[PDB]
């Protein structure tokens, strides 16, 4: 509501800036949705930018958007299909609510919410009208079937809305010429599921000639659509789950027939599971027809009956004879699963392509058992816990009557295994989840008997290894968090025994090498990829050395077999940043990549203006890539010999890199950069030529007049850093006046009524001030210049109690903390130049000064005792 | 309210009894309530119904494609047999008491039961209603006697016609029952007509799946009852619109001889030789042939309407309309009469007397076309008569769900209504801004010039929207005619041609052309002789045009100008050429049709090129055919894209391959080498690899190579499963 | 089973779709021709569920593709395939190449013609990747489905019609051997056999609302009104259930595997189109032969009215038919007076079906007797059980 209230403003007096959101605006939404993909209860972070985004439009403040609109548009799109619940439609569908200009991509879903809600429609009515003066001529729209199936069916006449058919008449005449241009012929017809089709049952009544059988359930399409909707009444809900209950339980109750003389037959078929080679009885016999899919229709049937269960038992005031049953069930269908394990036994132990016996028409629990585990991926995440309960109470029969057979790991896991792997391999946010928990709960009791990691061991690695890469960003990273913790126990318990270089066979060698081939993609798919890789070769013996000497093999031709100018970078150079992630191992291929050298001489003396730089998301790659670059540029001439010898400094070439670099003027590239070139650089040589030079002395012109900014003088500040002398340190002193030059008390004339932290003077003045926190320790002359500027400033600014110097006064106190003592006792009158510093002082950076000062107290609580009888006015200052 | 609902139904469930079809008849007469705008309780009426089933609770069945069987598999696999005796493991023997146990208890279901919860569910379930009654109302058919059948099936007729009383309003109630009666087995003794009336009361189709039924049963009770099923239903698929169903069902069931012919003749739109076919089928219908019935009149009848209604001749129809017109009268005042007096009193006539909304249209209509004729004298009733709208809605939710072609007329009015009162106040500004402003108009102008029908739609649609757009036309030039000499649209307002040019090019499409002379009359007394509507009327003209021909050689010699552009008159003069080249005169011909061209500088271009190609199919001599060949091609690449452009080239192409070695031709191909074909060249492109590989690859290896270049992974796909083969085959 | 991991039983996302990247134009997206690529769809990621499935004459593995549009144009794979292809590929252009003239008529158009033949794409010499999609079944499956619906084993009828006709050859001495008996087995047939309307059964059941059946007709007409002139201008002979795939929810029909000069079907050996009365029985008795005759016809009249369309056009696949015919051999005249002597064959077989002259005819009579005649059970005994005629 905060938010909220702030949204009104610029509503409520648009004489009131936009431009005071302006800035704050564009980078805000951008954060939000960064921030929506972090949340843990995203939904209130997207709510927000509904109310946000719902005031505004006549205050021309489309320019600021127009870069940032298809980022928000694809993300949106891709959430709008992925949402699958129910107001993050209409919601995602009401954000499709923007402001005017194209994009087709918008219209893909306003059919989609056309008729998705009553709610949205006087809306988008509002839009494709005014997509109907001007080139509005050519549109191509053709999901114009679908637009004509809402659209026809939105019209009606009864009491609706008097505007809301109004509306829709100047719509659908307006075209008429377009009305059925391109209308079809009907191409849904679209029957006759197994939604539909029920059965009969044999019934009686008390006026029949026989047993009038009557069709039992046709009710299904509501009984199912009464129970899950959510405001039902007790009873009515009650009854729809008590339909249900006999539905479903009469699917089977007919033939759940209790056999008196198969538990010890099932015991001999225990013994006969123990037996292997059980070979089958000499049948070339027949088989009837089958059709399957309308055996699937009754499964599906019997798939959605159950399925419906587990979706039902969940939810509240009726769990307790639901997981009863759910319990007899599992009671029920596993040991008729055990049977059909030895149906699928007789079924077994074929030989080569001659014969078989094949019985048929049955039903079994087979994919009952498939499916609801794999429907465990749904919403409603207490369903998805009780699907924990699942494959608990599930392998805890499976050991309860089968134990920890072989024939047992043939009994329970087999099904729940691949499904799982498929379901790792499936390609919907929501479906895959699923999939991870479960794979959890597999990974403890299966790791005991690893015989299925045996049997899994390249198929897992696999399925993880698309989990993280082909799932799209629009999840929380949770799955994605929840993956690689799995997946660093699953490298573990897979190699937690072999520690030698001597258990290398084929599993693991087949998946390893997919692992060094998988190192190549995203860069949260690169960044856990070292993380799993540098973690498995620190413990169970063979380090990065050994397993990247397979990748030295694997890598020695793509590093140069995919070459450069193409292939693009980012996870190109990401396989030198995975030989910069084995460089950290003694042979990364340390030398004679001069191609990819001087390749990337070139990747970065490609220029940055007036070149291949006319055609948000290619400034991102740009960064990306260029930072990619310099990192492994910089890498290249910081590995052991691989560039430090090669043309001598290829460092300082780095460097003159890193010199346009500082041109290139990110401030995200150049904190990067600096940290590269400080925390892993190391070259003290001579650059003495004009590549130094048109940076220094250009520099300070461009911020002395050309004003030029935040960037510039923070590329000189990390110069003072990097280049020693920089030299005339009156320069800044100059600086200093020229900072005077450009704080003229117009910006103060300007300062009348804005926010000071707005004045970009002021932005420029905290950057200019910030470069003198590090400037050669002569900062003598600082003491006695900038802080009777600043004082005149502040009382020209008419402030108190709150700096914009702040820290550049707390680095140079720091810094110099003689003259910082020495002028403190110096100034020992005046209150005002005192009260600076007892707020400074309060200010934590300097830390020696405080002890000083707390040494110099005792000394000045004499002095100024001592200095008494001085004025009797200012005494009492 | 839960209780009050069920023990108040619970109160009339005990006080009946359990005999159903007692209860059914007790259903199906003692009690008719209307309860008539919600919903039967046919909910407890079944529940009623199931007062007379039993409280039982077997229910079973055996067709679910059906589940395992407890011990069969378990003793079907008999050779490694322990069988082990008080040895069991007491994993095996605890778990197999609980689910026995759970056998014994969870397994309880009664009927009853799920009667009771059925019902409940249809508390809010309104498709599992029509679920229902369809389930169970034909079963109770079985158990009835005979003789009260025959009268409870009156007494479904009478509860058919009680809710035929009761107004109860695409939910359906007694389509409900409709189509639950339409499956009971042609149980429905006379009802044929009494289910026709009943279509339009609510959801026709559920219905006419009855109907369609009874006439394939076979049943003799009386022809005349096959024929009056055969009427009715003949009806309901033209009531639905539906075209095929209507001259499909009367030409299969046809008696006179013309009748058959005439039908097949009307149908396909051969209108002019329908009428006489029906001429004679009149004539002879002034007959001897006694069992003639009163379709044979009719269908005669309204075919001499329609006749009289599709063409022309609407004076002759008004004349016809004298003594006559139910309301042809009022679509003789369709027919254009600016007289307001003589109009109201038609009016208030037709207002007086479910169809007819273009009743009220026109009543809107003249009344809206006065109001603003007094120049500026109204316009806030046109806005009352925007509920003429809101009625004709009604319509569009009355009968189909899916997009039948009811629509297809009834949004074409739905179009108007909307444009009428769009330019109702269009007209009123221009009457008040004349009292720029030739900009503004030519904006809604342009939009209505714009907003057009599809051109292969319907021509009774095409024509009355050309007829409410002129008389528009008038009072646009009715507030421009007298205000230019008040004053002293630079020159003429020359809109209805458009109008005109258009229904010309429409009318030799849909392919009466006889009003094509009749429009093409009516344009001569007209303002703005300047070149820009005679550009348009040489256009309209050329679209106008060995008889005829002379006549427009007549038309060349004397008639408008000479000073307009000459190459649509080449273009009428390379036309003369190609009714000259018609009487195999190819040398005149095709010089002057060169000539022709070559003052124009090409549709004529590309025909006087496919003239000499038409003489080079005539002149196997490749002197004619290298020569057209390489001038139609040109002529081809003067010719327009985005058109059937790529068949010029194909026969082009199959020159090219006609060729069979003449040489010389493809450097007259290569100098003549044109600009861009590839995208509209792209779907011949297969065939032009293998003649590229046959023969003769010179402007072809031109071509293929801009082609691949701008159409990459077309090229691609194809000939990496071609060009593979390909050498592998030469080698 | 009926489906199993496809690209996840690829190491191909580490190797080479580790170059995955390009987002590649739709597959055969030009094909369905059209001026430029405007917005033609780019296909983005493949669906991982392939499945195969088995039908009563071969097998087919299927595989979804949700695109950068995001719908699945499920393209389905032929294992390879002869010469045949290479035909068939042609004349799958040429019917396609008319199609748009046949929407650029009126009354065609205004009646929806829409010839409608599918696409299909070979992308290796070998592979041949059709754009068949799922639930679209083809004859024979219901035929054996009717028959299997029974204990009816076709073969059984296929032994008794064989039965009895050597049983013909050997009691007495008749002449019309096959004459009387396929009298005799057809009756035979329609008494313990497949009778008709179980096509009318089947289809009757397959939607839920009746308006839908109602429907289904009025499709199921209009593409095998297509199926006839696709039949008779080709001279196609052989059509077997298991070669006319229609499609159960819109209502097309999908058609595949579709001196005397080397008549390579220019002459017909049995007179009558397709018209099997099982299928006659699901037609729709007024309506079908209300609307087949009059779709025809309106097909006869419209193609063949522009000047030389018909002509030019059939210039491409007949000189190329007959080169491949040929080298099934070649002359410069030779071939083209065969072409153009064939051109006038078929262009006057295509006016057969072409008017009343000047006293009116009710219907096209070569339509409207060759109507009865492919419906004459003598004409329909007369061929061979190879169409399972029977039913």
């Amino acid at each position: 509501r905060l938010f909220k209230l702030s949204f009104m403003s610029v509503n409520l007096f648009p004489n009131i800036n936009e431009v005071v959101l302006l800035p704050h605006l564009n980078d805000l939404i951008l954060n939000s949705l960064k921030y929506s993909t972090t949340a843990e209860e995203p939904l209130v972070y997207f709510y927000l930018i509904r109310t946000l985004f719902r005031s505004i439009g006549g205050g021309r403040f489309e320019n600021l958007y127009r870069s940032i609109k298809p980022i928000l548009q694809v993300l949106l799109q891709s959430l709008n299909q992925m949402i699958l619940l129910p107001h993050e439609r209409e919601l995602y569908v009401e954000l499709c609510i923007t402001v005017p200009v194209y994009l087709p991509f918008l219209m893909k879903p306003l059919v989609f919410a056309l008729q998705q809600y009553p709610d949205l429609v006087s809306q988008g009515l509002r839009t494709l009208e005014l997509c109907i003066a001007e080139y509005f001529d050519p549109i191509i729209e053709p999901v114009i079937d679908d637009v004509s199936k809402a659209l026809f069916n939105l019209l009606q006449p009864q009491p609706f809305n008097h505007a809301i058919s109004h509306n829709v008449v100047r719509i659908l005449g307006k075209l008429g010429g377009r009305n059925r241009q391109f209308l079809k012929p009907p191409t849904d017809l679209t029957e006759k599921t197994e939604l539909d089709i029920d059965a009969i049952a044999d019934f009686k009544i008390n006026g029949m000639p026989e047993d009038v059988p009557l069709s039992v359930t046709p009710g299904i399409q509501s009984a199912l659509n009464i129970l899950q909707s959510y405001k039902s009444d007790i009873h009515y809900r009650k009854s729809a789950y008590k339909y249900l209950t006999c539905v479903l339980l009469l699917m089977t109750k007919s033939s759940a027939e209790f056999p008196t003389n198969y538990t010890e037959l099932l015991k001999t078929a225990v013994n006969s599971i123990k037996l292997e080679r059980i070979g089958i009885e000499k049948n070339f016999d027949l088989e009837p027809t089958v059709n399957k899919r309308d055996y699937s229709n009754q499964e599906n049937l019997f798939l959605r009956l159950l399925e419906s269960v587990f979706y039902a038992t969940s939810i509240k005031e009726l769990k307790d004879d639901a997981m009863d049953l759910l319990n007899n069930l599992l009671d029920h269908f596993c040991l008729l699963q055990v049977n059909t394990t030895l149906l699928n036994k007789r079924n077994y132990n074929g030989t080569f392509n001659i014969d078989l016996k094949n019985p048929n028409f049955m039903l079994d629990s087979s994919l009952i058992l498939d499916a609801i585990p794999f429907a465990l991926s749904y919403y409603i995440p207490e369903v998805r816990e009780v699907g924990v309960l699942a494959y608990k109470r599930i392998y805890e029969k499976s050991c309860l009557i089968y134990g920890e057979e072989l024939a047992l790991s043939h009994s329970f896991i087999p099904e729940l295994a691949k499904q799982f792997i498929h379901l790792c391999y499936d390609e919907t946010y929501y479906n895959k989840r699923g999939g991870v928990l479960g794979i959890k709960v597999l990974i403890d009791n299966v790791k005991s008997s690893s015989v299925f990691l045996k049997k899994y061991q390249y198929n897992l690695a696999n399925g993880l290894l698309f989990v993280l890469k082909d799932t799209q960003s629009e999840a929380p990273s949770a799955i994605t968090d929840s993956a690689e913790k799995l997946l660093i126990d699953l490298l573990s318990i897979t190699f937690a025994d072999v520690k030698e270089e001597d258990l290398g066979n084929k599993v693991l060698e087949n998946t390893l090498t997919d692992i060094v081939c998988e190192l190549s993609a995203n860069p949260k798919v690169r960044n856990a990829c070292q993380k799993s890789l540098h973690t498995i070769s620190n413990l169970t013996g063979i380090p990065i050395v050994k397993l990247m000497d397979h990748s030295k093999q694997f890598l020695l031709s793509p590093i140069f077999a995919k070459p450069l100018r193409a292939l693009p970078f980012t996870m190109q150079i990401g396989n030198v940043d995975a030989i910069t992630f084995c460089l950290s191992l003694p042979n990364t291929f340390l030398t004679f990549n001069e191609e990819l050298f001087r390749l990337l001489q070139e990747s970065i003396v490609l220029a940055d203006a007036e070149d291949e730089s006319l055609s948000y998301s290619t400034s991102e790659q740009l960064v990306q890539l260029r930072i990619a670059c310099i990192k492994l540029l910089a890498i290249a001439l910081k590995n052991e010999e691989f560039a430090t010898a090669q043309q001598g400094n290829i460092r300082i070439r780095i460097l003159a890199v890193f010199f346009k670099t500082m041109l290139k003027t990110s401030p995200e590239i150049i904190n990067t950069t600096y940290e590269a070139l400080k925390g892993s650089l190391a070259e003290n040589s001579k650059l003495p030529k004009e590549l130094l030079q048109n940076g220094l002395k250009p520099l300070l012109m461009n911020l002395s007049d050309h004003q030029k900014t935040v960037p510039g003088l923070d590329a000189l500040s990390k110069l003072l850093e990097l280049l020693i002398a920089y030299f005339k340190v009156e320069i800044g002193r100059k600086l200093l006046d020229h900072l005077t030059a450009w704080c003229r008390v117009e910006v103060l004339d300007t300062l009348f009524g804005q926010d000071l932290a707005e004045q970009m003077p002021t932005k420029i003045i905290v950057s200019i001030i910030n470069i003198f926190h590090l400037l050669p320790p002569q900062a003598d002359m600082f003491l006695n210049d900038l802080l009777l500027k600043v004082m005149l400033l502040e009382r020209k600014l008419r402030l108190q109690l709150d700096s914009p110097f702040r820290t550049p006064l707390a680095r140079y106190l720091n810094r110099f903390h003689n003259p910082v003592t020495e002028y403190f006792k110096k100034n020992m009158t005046l209150r005002q130049l005192v009260l600076f510093m007892c707020n400074i002082v309060q200010r934590p950076e300097a830390k020696e000064l405080a002890e000083d000062f707390e040494k110099e107290l005792d000394n000045f609580y004499d002095f100024y005792i001592s200095n008494i009888p001085k004025n009797q006015v200012r005494v009492v200052s | 309210d839960i209780g009050i609902r069920k023990r108040f139904m619970t109160i009339l469930d005990n006080s009946l009894e359990r005999d159903i079809k007692e209860r059914l008849y007790y259903v199906i007469r003692d009690q008719n309530w209307e309860f008539i705008a919600d919903y039967p309780w046919l909910n407890q009426a079944l529940q009623l119904l199931y007062g007379s089933f039993n409280r039982e609770k077997e229910l079973s069945l055996k067709n679910i494609y059906c589940l395992s069987p407890p011990s069969i598999l378990q003793e079907y696999l008999p050779e490694n047999a322990e069988m082990v005796t008080e040895v069991n493991d007491l994993e095996l023997s605890n778990f197999v008491k609980g689910h026995i146990a759970s056998m014994q208890g969870l397994c309880r279901i009664i009927s009853s039961d799920f009667i009771d919860s059925l019902i409940e569910i249809f508390y809010q379930d309104p498709k599992a209603i029509h679920r229902a009654w369809v389930t169970l109302f034909p079963q109770v058919y079985k158990s009835i006697p005979k003789n009260e059948k025959y009268g409870f099936v009156r007494s479904i007729i009478t509860l058919l016609s009680k809710p035929y009383h009761t107004r109860q309003i695409r939910t359906n109630v007694i389509n409900m029952l409709l189509d639950s009666i339409s499956k009971i087995e042609s149980l429905e003794l006379p009802p044929h007509l009494v289910k026709y009336l009943a279509i339009s009361y609510n959801a026709w189709y559920q219905s006419i799946n009855i109907l369609e039924s009874i006439q394939s049963n076979t049943s003799i009770d009386n022809t005349k009852i096959i024929e009056a099923n055969e009427d009715a239903l003949l009806e309901l698929y033209v009531n639905l619109q539906e075209e095929d169903m209507f001259y499909g069902l009367w030409r299969r069931r046809a008696k006179y001889t013309e009748t058959n012919i005439g039908l097949s003749y009307e149908q396909i739109g051969l209108w002019d030789k329908a009428q006489q076919l029906y001429e004679v089928a009149q004539v002879k219908a002034r007959s001897g042939a006694l069992p003639y019935s009163q379709s044979e009149y009719a269908l005669w009848e309204d075919n001499w309407i329609q006749c009289a209604e599709k063409l022309q001749h609407w004076d002759v129809l008004t004349e016809l309309a004298k003594h006559e017109g139910f309301t042809d009268l009022l679509l003789e005042c369709g027919w254009r009469v600016a007289d307001w007096n003589s109009d109201r009193d038609a009016l208030e006539q037709s207002v007086k007397s479910v169809p007819t909304p273009r009743r009220q249209m026109f009543k809107t209509f003249l009344a809206l076309q006065n109001f603003a004729e007094s120049r500026k004298g109204d316009q806030e009733v046109r806005k009352l008569c925007d509920e003429g709208i809101q009625l004709s809605l009604i319509k569009w939710v009355s009968l189909p769900i899916r997009y039948t072609p009811a629509h297809k007329w009834l949004l074409h009015g739905f179009q108007q209504y909307m444009e009428f009162l769009e330019a109702t106040q269009i007209y009123a500004n221009l009457h008040t801004t004349t009292v720029s402003k030739a900009q503004e108009i030519k904006r809604i102008l342009q939009a209505w010039r714009d907003r057009l029908p599809n051109t292969w739609d319907d021509v009774n649609m095409w024509n009355d929207l050309v007829t409410w757009r002129q008389h528009a036309f008038q009072v646009i030039n009715n507030a421009y005619l007298p205000l230019i000499p008040a004053l002293q649209a630079y020159r003429g307002y020359h809109e209805i041609a458009w109008v005109i040019n258009r229904f010309a090019h429409v009318a030799r499409k849909h392919n009466m052309p006889d009003v094509c002379i009749s429009q093409l009359a009516r344009i001569y007394t007209l303002p703005n002789i300047e070149i820009q509507e005679a550009f348009l009327k040489l256009r309209e003209q050329a679209k106008c045009h060995m008889n005829e021909l002379t006549t427009g050689l007549d038309v060349i010699s004397n008639t408008n100008l000479v000073y307009f552009g000459t190459v649509q008159k080449a273009e009428f003069f390379t036309l003369k050429g190609m009714f000259l080249s018609k009487l195999r005169a190819y040398e005149e011909a095709n010089q002057a049709f060169a000539t022709a061209v070559q003052i124009d500088l090409a549709k004529a271009w590309a025909q006087w090129g496919f003239f000499n190609d038409r003489r080079l199919s005539e002149e196997p001599n490749n002197i004619s055919f290298a020569s057209n060949a390489i001038s139609c091609y040109l002529q081809a690449a003067g010719l327009y894209k985005n058109s059937k452009i790529r068949e010029l080239l194909c026969r082009i192409l199959w020159l090219i391959s006609i060729d069979d070695a003449s040489g010389m031709l493809t450097n007259a191909f290569d100098s003549f080498r044109g600009e861009i074909p590839v995208w509209y060249w792209i779907t011949f492109i297969p065939q032009l690899l293998t003649s590229l590989s046959h023969k003769e690859a010179n402007m072809v290896r031109h071509i293929l190579i801009r082609i691949a270049k701008s159409y990459p992974q077309a090229l691609h796909f194809q000939l990496r499963t071609t060009k593979e083969d390909f050498a592998v085959i030469q080698r | 089973s009926k489906k199993e991991n496809l690209e996840v039983l690829c190491p191909h996302l580490s190797n080479f779709h580790h170059q995955k990247f390009e987002d590649i134009e739709i597959p055969g997206q030009y094909l369905l021709n059209k001026d430029n690529n405007v917005h033609f769809i780019k296909i983005a990621r493949f669906l991982p569920t392939v499945d195969f499935v088995r039908g009563t004459h071969s097998s087919y593995r299927r595989l979804m593709i949700r695109g950068h549009d995001g719908s699945v144009h499920s393209f389905a794979v032929q294992y390879p395939a002869v010469r045949h292809s290479r035909r068939e590929e042609r004349m799958f252009q040429l019917y396609r190449l008319f199609n748009k003239s046949l929407s650029k008529n009126v009354e065609t158009r205004r009646r929806s013609i829409q010839f409608n033949l599918p696409i299909a794409i070979p992308l290796s010499p070998q592979v041949r990747i059709m754009n068949d999609s799922v639930s679209f079944t083809t004859l024979h499956e219901i035929h054996n489905e009717f028959c299997k619906k029974k204990g009816f084993d076709p073969d059984d009828i296929q032994d008794f019609m064989a039965d009895k006709l050597n049983a013909a050859h050997d009691d007495a001495l008749p002449a019309p051997d096959m004459t009387i008996l396929k009298v005799e087995i057809f009756n035979s047939i329609q008494t313990m056999f497949v009778p008709s309307n179980v096509l009318k059964d089947h289809f009757t059941s397959l939607f839920t609302q009746f308006e839908d059946f109602w429907l289904f007709r009025k499709q199921f007409a209009s593409q095998y009104s297509s199926f006839v002139f696709m039949s008779y201008m080709m001279m196609i002979n052989n059509r077997t259930p298991h070669k006319i795939h229609v499609d159960k929810t819109s209502g097309n029909v999908f058609t595949l595997e579709m001196p005397p000069d080397s008549p390579i079907f220019h002459n017909n050996e049995p007179v009558p189109f397709r018209l099997t009365p099982n299928i006659q029985s699901l037609i729709g008795d007024s309506a079908l032969e209300g609307i087949f005759a009059v779709n025809l016809f309106t097909i006869s009249r419209a193609l063949i009215e522009p000047d030389n369309e018909l002509n030019t056009y059939l210039a491409l696949f007949i000189r190329d038919e007959i080169i491949s015919w040929f080298s099934n051999i070649i002359e410069n005249p030779q071939l083209r007076e065969m072409v153009q002597t064939n051109v006038d064959l078929i262009i006057r077989k295509v006016a057969q079906l072409g008017h009343l002259n000047s006293t009116p005819t009710v219907t096209t009579q070569f339509i409207l007797d060759c109507i009865g005649s492919a419906v004459s059970p003598r004409n329909l005994a007369r061929t061979d059980v190879n169409f399972m005629p029977w039913f």
